[PDB]
């Protein structure tokens, strides 16, 4: 689940980073109203999930109210790749001497979450490890012992942040806190910041949370619709399903996350273009596929459906009774395209005579079937 | 086989809930040896003829048991698993999905310093042909044979194992390890138990996108494998920054890309099939 | 730093443990609205920082409003073994099926925190430490991991106790979340109690803070004057002294808790009754002693002062000035002896020529003559 | 002696604070070969005379250390005494007072985990006679001679050994062990050191009130001490339940009492001295 800039900072502070003051505004109005309340310059910043915003020109500096105004009027509403602003904050704007990175995530092949640290602030660090790891120094903390500020010290002189050594150390010590605190999978302060006046402050914040934890953090499973990359997303959840949105225009339903990305794979490789990822689980019965069916349908881009099923167990009858179902309520108006492995797919084939339902013995001849077809409705 | 057989004594934890009741029932009519069961709340009763204890320790202490398999909720999960590895059972097999992940990189560090193996979370679990099923896979799909195999899925290895079934080549132990971004066992870890077993005489790798196990595997290997190695990619089209499903299966920039995967498995010398015939193919022409 | 029952139970409310719900009183009249609100049987109790106030006549059960105004009246001022009763918990009572005993203290032996779990609950822990230790089960926690779930469970088993084990074990992780939390150096819910309706609640409760890391819980250091066994502790600690309320008329100041300690030893042994135990720290320059006699002569009790301090490098009129001081300011009204080894004692001699100051070279000595005072 | 003598090379972490610059300076004075200095945020800094450091690491990369004392204050203090035993110092004093009792649970399980041998907190050092003063305990008092000691207290100490010295017995190496309830070395772990120390001759035990690291003490002189030990302790009149000024120093019902100490001590043959005075006597005594 992904925070937007403002609720990331929420946490930094409640556990001891500093941040510089800032509220969220959904009108050019209430903008200025904050800038006046501050009565200092401010920054105005897109809340949308995507970095480089200030490439983008989501981020814009304004001295007066009036500047405010005008800038949150230039950027809500603006597109930055792909995304819609339809909040921003505006932040008093901090005076830069020096601008840092500091970055936790899970490193995977140490089993640890790893703290990034780099003198080589306010770009995209993704660059730099490519172009110069060297620049990039790394701690792997002790998931008992926790991150203490001596080790804190340490890498902050290892990485030769000029500044003040207790304070900078406090700030990555509280950034773990803050992590471990809201079960976050990524917490990273980019940049974080030196002021002109010797402070330590966390400029921006970016913060992803643990969905398997969501539900020890109640304040946080709130925001999960809202926070969503697509509303599908919270829909198929419902079921137990997930679902992920993609370009183009083929649905896909599958039982198994590997399953699904091995359909993926296929469709892609000869010429299709999958709309979604949905696994719908270990299980197939009627029921789980008319949901399925029913989430994947509410997506305008589809023109066709894919059905990939391997039940074993699990009747093939079960995956056209409840595609019956949903086209029988008059919810399927587009083409279904199946392949469902298991037991009496005979009498599964029986079922679906005179139903613009087809079924094949092979996933690639399958595949192959729904990237030629012109979708629409029927 | 490897880790399990047809003499292993299976506890089960959650045996009361919905699916460890489903699935109880489909190991002892497998053939498992399922001997006890462990819910807190309902020492005392009994499920499927399986007698049930409120803690593992009093389990083990009416009966022998070899491993576990847990079916409880993801809260309480993890928690579950150390109480089984504190218990003293040397193989723990972690069903259940949606566990935090913090949860899991602390259980395991403290789990494998105790001595025992823990398989999962998120994972199917772990069958040997016609011996012994402790899992949630089904059985008809895995006719005794000469392939071993270790997955990152579960319904997708059912397929391969299918497959393989029906061309004659059969599979030995076959061993889902999950599908979470930190698990008890990864694929080095069982490599060397497989190269070890004579009845195994090819393996079968099924990865996907998603941190670096397949690499490291590969480089074990190409270094120390006597015999053939077969790899399979799932997301390869997988776009960045984005969960497919499991938690592991997520490209986090330089990490875990389906290219560096199979250009690591190309430099150890194993082959990767694009489809899960092609994984039959592939697994005839290297057994001669 | 002691906690009072009320604040004990609002800190593991926060943790999530369960308890009654309740409310402060100062009056008969806020027990009667308190009771009123309720809309059921409730429990009066005393407040005060001393155990066995059941049995001293500090907690009664109220059936009505009018009840809970009349047995709020019989506490409130009453003494509890040398305490005053100045508010009492106004609580809803718990149906009690059974009473058990759930304890964390640091073992100093293994240099961990302990849990001490028993079905004997709501009697003298102390009692079955004796008539049988075997009732008495313990865990010693792991300083870094804590203490998880699977274990609490073990410990409910081990020690027998009845009732939802998920529950019970839920309690006791969470009663050590909240031992950490506030850097308690103990906390015991005494009775932990199982309702007749199967419930698990703290029906008691007790902590006591560690000094040493207040200054890292602010809400909690705020409670530090009114928590204070004496009121001269808080003075003490101004200056950085540890002051102790003894029983006695002796008044003592020494720099150094362990020289302190064999002086109140000294005191003792020759008949003598020390009003106080006061350590300066380290050094003792004439300001300290100063402000300490400042302290020590504030309390009633105090007939006379030995002052009992090895400077070694500090100079001893260094003390005498302080003491004169104190003496021509009009504070110092009672007799002063004095031990005060050091450099130039003999200058320091010729400073208390003819003041009610005397000093002398043993500290047995000056012991003694405290004792005719 | 023991642990430390002329040659031990000394870092000070806190050197730039009032307390750590007054006692460097009393140090150099005596004699103390202090090489280096660690205070974070002051590193490129001088205090008379000796180079300050930002880390321990960058002050032993630049200076050879065999023992560091800490007098950072309480709220970081534990967490100094983490870093100095993580930068492999063997020996480390901590002087600082009022450290949480929870931080040093944590801290000195994982500081002798990692083998460096703690020595406080709260505890005014360790000083070994005309060697080398690594502590805040004035030096004069300590004529070098044939008794080792080891204590809960400071001034109380010196006094002991400023009697000591006064007799012609004097003094080996004392050690200041600290007056909190969790400290890194106890009288059982000094007692050896001092047992296979040829120049010392007799040890002398001053303990007090609170926990029971005296009986500890007093079980393995009986069985192992080849050599006179004396005893003292402090607080036999002191109430139940009442910190008597050190942390530590407190009867918690039936553990800590002066009464079980005095019974330990009479069971293992050590004689009890009840004034400083005694001390010497007894100790005249025990060395012909
Ligand atoms: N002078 C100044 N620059 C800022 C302030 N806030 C952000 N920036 C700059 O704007 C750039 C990008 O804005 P940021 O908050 O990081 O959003 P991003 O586009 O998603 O990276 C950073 O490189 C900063 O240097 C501010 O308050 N004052
Ligand atoms: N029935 C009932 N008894 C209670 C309640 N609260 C306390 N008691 C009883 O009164 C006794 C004394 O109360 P407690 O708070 O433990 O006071 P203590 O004497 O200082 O330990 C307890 O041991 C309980 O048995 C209650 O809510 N309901
Ligand atoms: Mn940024
Ligand atoms: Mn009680």
């Amino acid at each position: 689940m992904n925070l937007h800039e403002y609720q990331a900072k929420e946490i930094l502070a409640r556990y001891g980073v500093p941040v510089p003051p800032g509220k969220v505004a959904y009108t050019p109005e209430e903008a200025k109203r904050i800038a006046e309340e501050f009565g200092k310059r401010v920054v105005i910043k897109a809340q949308v999930h995507v970095g480089g915003r200030g490439k983008a020109g989501g981020v814009k500096l304004a001295d007066t109210p009036q500047e405010a105004y005008e800038k949150a009027q230039a950027i809500l509403g603006m597109n930055i790749k792909g995304l819609t602003v339809k909040k921003v904050l505006v932040a008093e704007a901090v005076d830069i001497a020096k601008e840092y990175y500091a970055g936790l995530i899970l490193d995977r092949a140490k089993k640890r979450v790893v703290l990034m640290l780099s003198k080589e602030g306010g770009v995209d660090i993704e660059e730099v490890a490519a172009e110069r790891p060297e620049a990039i120094h790394k701690f792997w903390i002790d998931p008992h012992k926790g991150f203490r500020p001596f080790e804190a010290r340490e890498m902050v002189k290892r990485a030769g942040l000029e500044g003040n050594l207790n304070k900078l150390a406090q700030v990555l010590v509280a950034l773990y806190r803050a992590y471990e605190g809201v079960d976050a999978s990524i917490a990273e302060i980019n940049p974080l910041v030196v002021t002109t006046d010797g402070g330590i402050v966390a400029a921006d914040a970016k913060i992803v949370l643990d969905d398997n934890a969501l539900f020890r953090h109640p304040d946080l499973a709130e925001l999960r619709e809202v926070e969503a990359e697509h509303p599908l997303e919270v829909e198929a959840s419902n079921y137990g399903f997930a679902y992920v949105k993609l370009d183009g225009n083929i649905g896909i339903i599958g039982n198994g996350a590997g399953l699904v990305m091995y359909t993926l794979d296929l469709v892609n490789r000869v010429g299709g273009k999958p709309a979604n990822f949905l696994d719908i689980g270990g299980g197939a019965k009627a029921d789980v596929v008319y949901n399925a069916l029913k989430v994947v349908l509410k997506d305008p881009d589809v023109k066709g459906v894919f059905i990939n099923i391997f039940g074993g167990i699990t009747r093939a009858d079960e995956v056209a009774k409840g595609v019956i179902r949903a086209l029988e309520e008059g919810l399927l108006t587009k083409p279904v395209v199946m392949r469902v492995a298991g037991t009496a797919e005979e009498e599964a084939k029986k079922l679906l005579e005179g139903k613009p339902v087809y079924m094949y013995p092979t996933s690639i001849e399958a595949a192959k079937v729904t990237v030629a077809m012109k979708g629409g409705a029927a | 086989m490897i880790l399990v057989n047809k003499e292993t004594r299976v506890l089960v934890q959650g045996i009361t809930g919905r699916e460890g009741q489903f699935h109880t029932k489909q190991m002892l009519s497998y053939g498992t040896k399922i001997v006890a069961g462990v819910t807190p709340g309902k020492g005392g009763m009994e499920v499927l003829g399986v007698p049930v204890y409120d803690t593992v320790k009093e389990a083990v202490a009416h009966h022998e048991v070899d491993a576990s398999i847990i079916f409880v909720p993801a809260p309480a999960a993890a928690d579950a698993a150390l109480e089984a590895a504190h218990a003293g059972i040397p193989l723990i097999v972690l069903i259940t999905e949606g566990i935090p992940t913090l949860d899991m990189v602390r259980a395991v560090e403290e789990i494998k310093a105790l001595g025992s193996r823990l398989i999962g979370g998120n994972c199917p679990g772990i069958i040997s042909a016609e011996e012994t099923k402790i899992g949630i896979m089904p059985g008809h799909v895995f006719k005794r044979g000469r392939v071993g195999i270790i997955s990152r899925s579960g319904t997708l290895t059912y397929e391969a194992a299918a497959a393989l079934s029906q061309a004659g080549l059969g599979t030995t132990t076959t061993v889902g390890i999950g599908g979470d971004p930190v698990i008890g066992t990864t694929f080095k870890d069982l490599l060397p138990l497989f190269n070890e077993d004579p009845e195994t005489e090819a393996v079968v790798l099924i990865g996907e996108i998603g941190g670096s196990d397949e690499e490291e595997a590969a480089a074990w290997v190409k270094d120390h494998m006597k015999k053939p190695v077969v790899g399979f990619i799932g997301g390869r089209s997988a776009p960045k920054g984005k969960r497919m499903g499991h938690a592991g299966a997520i490209i986090m920039g330089n990490v875990g890309t389906p290219e560096s995967k199979l250009r690591a498995f190309a430099e150890a010398g194993i082959p990767v099939a694009d489809t899960i015939d092609e994984i039959v193919e592939l697994v005839k022409k290297a057994l001669g």
